[PDB]
């Protein structure tokens, strides 16, 4: 909505957790994550 | 993460003990759905309860 970008840090889960999370928020990540509109990173 | 590599559903059980949710405090930092069981003792009945 507001056209700023974002970076994500996860340290626990692994990425598509976090996708499959949000899929029922109708947010879907992914669509984001390959689209370069947000990153993900697992450390 | 081997467990979920090759496809499988896993229950973990753990003790509470002196307090905390856990018995070392930080397995549930390290699942996915916790659910804690209680039978506690009001006045002098015991009510079993879980909770989400």
């Amino acid at each position: 909505d507001h056209g700023e970008p974002g970076v994500f840090v996860t340290f626990e889960e692994r990425p598509e957790d976090i996708v499959n999370n949000v899929a029922s928020l109708g947010f879907e990540l992914d669509k984001l994550i390959e689209e370069e509109k947000i990153a993900i990173e697992h450390i | 993460d081997w467990l979920k590599e090759r496809g499988l559903t896993t229950v973990i059980t753990a003790e509470r003990g002196d307090g905390a949710l856990t018995r070392q405090g930080l397995e549930e930092y390290v699942s996915d759905c916790v659910i804690l069981l209680d039978h506690r003792v009001e006045n002098q009945i015991s009510t079993r309860r879980l909770r989400i």
